[PDB]
């Protein structure tokens, strides 16, 4: 008797899914985003001089 | 990926920004040896470094003589 939300509001969230359509826009936000994937080994990742290596 | 030379390997990976071709002859390497065109890595082949011990062997076994009495 003291949650604020009316009946119908809980229960239009319930039953429409508020939350899964959010997290899939959210999801489909990325989807027209720049990858970040390099085409090695056409490309090398970051290296810098303290790197260890081959003796 | 081993065919790419040692100078350039290390600018393709965002190590260094001065290019090995515009290097300052006082940044380049000194080498008394020729040098020769660059070698991949060799395995799968016949080329394939193998390991050997580098030291003899640490006894040496006697040269026989004989040696006939009076
Ligand atoms: C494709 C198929 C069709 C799809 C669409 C379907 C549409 C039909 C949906 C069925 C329900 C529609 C009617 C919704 C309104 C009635 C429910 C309601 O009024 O809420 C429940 C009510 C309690 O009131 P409450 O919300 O809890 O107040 C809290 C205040 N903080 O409870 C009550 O006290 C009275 C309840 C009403 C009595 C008749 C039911
Ligand atoms: C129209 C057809 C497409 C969408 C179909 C599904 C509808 C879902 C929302 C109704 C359920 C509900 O509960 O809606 C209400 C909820 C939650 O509101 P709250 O948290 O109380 O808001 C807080 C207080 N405000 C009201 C002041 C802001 O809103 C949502 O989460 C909206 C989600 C929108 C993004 C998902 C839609 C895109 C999905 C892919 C479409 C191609
Ligand atoms: C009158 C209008 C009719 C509308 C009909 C639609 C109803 C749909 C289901 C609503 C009920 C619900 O989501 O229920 C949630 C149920 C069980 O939850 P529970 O165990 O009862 O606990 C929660 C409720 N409590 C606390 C009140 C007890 O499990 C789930 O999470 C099911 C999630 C399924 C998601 C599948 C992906 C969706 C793909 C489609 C979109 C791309």
């Amino acid at each position: 008797e003291e949650s604020s939300e009316s009946a119908l509001s809980k229960a239009t969230k319930w039953y429409l899914l508020s939350e899964i359509f959010r997290g899939l826009y959210i999801t489909l936000e990325m989807y027209f985003r720049a990858p970040y994937t390099i085409y090695y080994p056409f490309e090398k990742g970051p290296v810098s001089p303290r790197f260890r290596g081959e003796h | 990926m081993s065919e790419v030379e040692p100078g350039w390997h290390y600018w393709l990976a965002y190590g260094t920004d001065v290019p090995p071709n515009q290097l300052k002859p006082e940044e380049k390497s000194v080498r008394a040896y020729p040098v020769k065109k660059h070698v991949p890595n060799l395995t799968y082949t016949d080329g394939a470094y193998v390991p050997y011990n580098t030291a003899r062997p640490k006894c040496a076994t006697w040269d026989p003589k004989v040696t006939e009495r009076p």
